[PDB]
């Protein structure tokens, strides 16, 4: 029922009770759930609302849930019953739980963890305790086509059944619409196939409580559970992972996005794992070594994604990979996993316990549903306010700052229809002024400068007019090394631009300053992990709620003005402010580029010459 | 490779071309 | 004689080079905007000018997002 | 959009050979159709056209695809006009060709880092008759196979 403003009237299917200010929950038939801060009781209602509820927004005072039946699933492996949660809720709700979400969640628990999927022998067999499930599982032609076939075609016969192993992802899915998910559950310590190795955690390896949290919510009853793990950049969330692969001390095979992944993995595992080196290798195309006796295998998506023929040994060592079993296997950057290619790495490779990491959850291409399954129930995420209170990482200044559009500029872009129009606006010359103004600004004030430009044209021409070194498309390595540790030790040069490889093709020294000027065009998480990975926690300002300054410049009356608030509103969802900055004190006293219009008009030819 | 270079070539000439309309259009709103 | 009592709209030179374009570019159709008059005020018959806003109320919507 | 009023004209044109009311006018007419609004096209065109027009052998064209032709007309003729402009631009000293040195002097006010090299390299293949330069009409065939425009 709808109310004629549109609200929803739940008040009729909501008993209220007097308890109002004590309890600090509202339990909406909908599904969702919505929490005040500011109750006494915000702690244990935090921490419950976490295992059993999925966060959606998390602003300063009053936050919402939601329930869905990937986290149900995820709170009854955790080892909660339905009992112990509905009187938790009704503990808790300032109005009484509606009747229909009590039977949601009664016939969600209901099954979960009943059907059980185990890898031995490099063997996926499905089994369960009620054999009546399976039998009639059978009769799905999904389940049937899945089901692995003998020599001569016919079906293979608590009692397990092999499946295919091209089949699994298939399976995965069919077992949802069959109400019956698998169980991602391994044996942590009745492992017999795979020996343990002389891997350990160093002294120096320091679990903050978050961190502590999540690995233990992993870990249920001591055995791990796959499953994905939401940390901001710099969190320690290399460090967590490495932490969860000395825990399980079997057979590791970790996956990064790209070669600078793979080494600071390398380098994280050595820094805080006992694992020998000769242990340790990296199946790239560069630094190529031994697969034998490599305890923790370090590659990337790409280098297992090969469809193409690869060089004879790379084919010698994917053999190896193929025949050994993993008890561990590591993903880094999960939100690229829902990419066809990448999802078939899951099925070339057998391993029983999967973990991932990532900085951010929501592909703009809504891909992430079946990722539920392909990897498992979202494990934990970590509130970015609470830990920027608790001072792990800054505290950051978010800055949108808008830009007037040259009446030339501006009525090109009118003019212009297609997608063309991308030059124009990320070219402006109040926009170039804008830039500058806030780069000497901030030098002045000697501060780390980082300026993304996911355009090519324009990065070239901003930072060759500004005089500052450019990372883009070519970026030999070497050079981008060179160029990295010129901005991290040289204080004359500390003033770095880089383009779309900036997101996860190499590494981000710490910086306080990130100056955003053009941005793939929606892709709400990918520039929000560009911030998150840009910015690190400093010492110093850590008292001060401003410590790390992020600023957007965004063209007035352009479309990508829509763009941005398209985007940062999942910044907003981790309660994050943007203050509308229309105009820039100082910059009138300030000499700067462009100050006659002559200049911006031949300004204007340069880039109408590139159409 | 033939191909290639003669393609160049008509590229370099369009680009002439186009910048040389640009600066007319440009120097008409202007003068 | 031929003098002209319209409307004028008096905007800020982006609005002012939209209404250019709308004027030359045909997209209200009819060439309603007959002369402009200042550098930042245009002169145009009442007849039009309403719709003429709802064009720019199009525009600011589209430099815009929805919740 | 193509013509607001000149379609009238191009109307006119083929109702001065279709006035015998078969919605088709004679194919060999064409010339003067054209000469009726203003085209001169040479021997050569004409029996381009000609050839395009009735390759079925019909002879007469209709209403629709004599309009066709002759925006299409205009069009060519128009960019003509405007490729001659180019030239003009390019060959300011009214040399009748863009030679060497017009192309080089537009280079550097164009402020284009094009090599002297590049831009011989581009006269002798944009240079057919051999005449060391680039015409007039080596520039026109140039632009006719150019990329976009
Ligand atoms: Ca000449
Ligand atoms: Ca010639």
């Amino acid at each position: 029922k709808v109310d004629e403003y549109g609200a929803k009237d739940y008040r009729l299917q909501m008993p209220l009770k007097d308890d109002h200010t004590s309890r600090p929950l509202w339990v909406a038939p909908d599904g969702h759930i919505f929490l005040e801060a500011f109750s006494p009781v915000y702690k244990y209602a935090q921490d419950f609302l976490v295992a059993i509820a999925e966060p959606v927004c998390r602003p300063t005072h009053v936050h919402e849930y939601k329930l869905t039946a990937y986290s149900l699933y995820a709170a009854v492996s955790v080892g909660l019953q339905t009992s112990d949660i509905t009187e938790y809720l009704r503990k808790l709700s300032k109005t009484g739980v509606p009747d229909g979400i009590m039977q949601f969640i009664k016939l969600c628990t209901v099954s979960y963890g009943k059907v059980k999927l185990v890898l031995k022998h490099n063997r996926y067999f499905v089994e369960s305790c009620h054999p009546d499930v399976i039998q009639h599982l059978l009769q799905d032609p999904v389940i049937r086509e899945c089901r692995l076939r003998n020599s001569e075609g016919e079906a293979t016969e608590t009692v397990s059944f092999e499946v295919k192993q091209e089949m699994i992802e298939e399976l995965q899915k069919r077992c949802i619409h069959l109400e019956y998910p698998l169980l991602a559950e391994y044996d942590f310590r009745n492992d017999s196939v795979n020996p343990d190795i002389n891997i350990d955690l160093k002294p120096t390896a320091v679990l903050r409580p978050y961190q502590e949290k999540s690995l233990r919510k992993m870990f249920g009853n001591g055995r791990a559970r796959s499953g994905v793990i939401v940390l901001p950049c710099g969190a320690g969330k290399s460090l967590v992972g490495v932490t969860a692969a000395c825990t399980v001390r079997k057979r590791c095979l970790v996956l990064g996005n790209s070669a600078v992944s793979v080494e600071q993995w390398k380098a994280q595992f050595k820094m805080w794992s006992t694992i020998d080196d000769s242990q340790i290798c990296r199946f790239t195309s560069d630094a190529k070594d031994k697969p034998i006796g490599c305890s923790v295998a370090i590659s990337t998506y790409s280098m297992l994604g090969h469809t193409t023929k690869r060089s004879w040994e790379a084919e010698r060592v994917m053999e190896w990979l193929k025949t050994q079993e993993w008890g561990l296997m590591i993903l880094d950057e999960v939100h690229t996993i829902p990419a066809k290619m990448f999802r078939r790495v899951l099925t070339i490779v057998q391993a029983h316990c999967k973990l991932g990491l990532t900085a951010t959850l929501v592909r703009e291409d809504d891909k992430i549903v079946d990722l539920n399954f392909l990897i498992g129930p979202k494990l934990y995420e970590a509130n970015w306010m609470e830990l920027q209170n608790n001072g792990y990482i800054a505290k950051v200044q978010c800055a949108e700052v808008w830009c007037p559009m040259s009446p030339e500029f501006y009525r090109e872009y009118v003019a212009i229809k297609t997608k063309k129009r991308i030059l124009l606006y990320t070219m402006n010359p109040n926009k170039f002024r804008a830039c500058q103004f806030l780069i000497k600004f901030h030098e002045r004030r000697n501060d780390k400068i980082i300026v993304f430009a996911d355009n090519v044209f324009a990065l070239k021409e901003y930072a060759i007019r500004l005089n500052k070194p450019y990372i883009y498309g070519p970026t030999s390595q070497g050079e981008r090394m060179q160029i990295l540790q010129n901005f991290k030790h040289n204080p004359k040069i500390n003033t770095i631009f880089i383009s779309k490889v900036g997101d996860t093709s190499f590494d981000l020294p710490e910086a306080n300053v990130l100056i955003q000027i053009s941005s793939h065009g929606g892709s709400r998480r990918q520039e929000a992990q560009r911030l998150g990975r840009v910015l690190r926690a400093k010492k110093g300002m850590v008292a001060e709620e401003y410590n790390a300054f992020f600023y957007s410049l965004v063209s007035q009356d352009t479309q990508e003005m829509a763009y941005s608030t398209k985007r940062q509103r999942f910044l907003v969802d981790q309660g994050y402010s943007f203050k509308v900055i229309t105009k820039l004190a100082g910059m009138e006293e300030e000499d700067l580029a462009f100050s006659t219009k002559e200049e911006q008009q031949q300004l204007l030819q340069k880039v109408l010459a590139a159409t | 490779e033939k191909e290639k270079k003669e393609k160049r070539a008509l590229g370099n000439w369009k680009l002439l071309a186009k910048g040389l309309l640009i600066r007319e259009r440009l120097k008409r709103r202007y003068g | 004689v031929n003098v002209l009592k319209g409307v004028l709209i008096e905007c800020d030179p982006a609005m002012k080079q939209f209404l250019l374009y709308l004027d030359e570019s045909n997209a209200l159709g009819k060439k309603f905007i007959i002369q402009d008059i200042d550098d930042t005020h245009v002169f145009v018959i009442a007849e039009l000018v309403n719709v003429l806003q709802e064009r720019v109320g199009e525009l600011m919507d589209q430099n815009a997002f929805s919740l | 959009e193509l013509t607001e009023e000149q379609k009238q004209e191009i109307r006119e044109a083929f109702d001065l050979f279709d006035a015998d009311g078969t919605g088709t006018i004679d194919v060999k007419e064409l010339k003067v159709a054209m000469r009726a609004l203003g085209f001169e096209p040479k021997k050569e065109e004409i029996k381009k056209m000609i050839s395009e027009i009735d390759k079925e052998g019909t002879g007469k064209m209709n209403f629709g695809d004599f309009l066709t032709v002759m925006t299409q007309k205009m069009s060519e003729k128009d960019t003509k006009e405007e490729i001659l402009k180019a030239f003009k631009l390019f060959d300011d000293d009214e040399t009748g060709k863009i030679s060497f040195k017009n192309l080089k002097r537009v280079a550097k006010e164009l402020g284009e880092n094009l090599t002297d090299e590049e831009l011989q390299e581009m006269i002798d293949e944009a240079d057919r008759d051999g005449d060391g330069e680039v015409s007039e009409q080596e520039f026109l065939r140039i632009m006719k196979k150019t990329s976009l425009y």
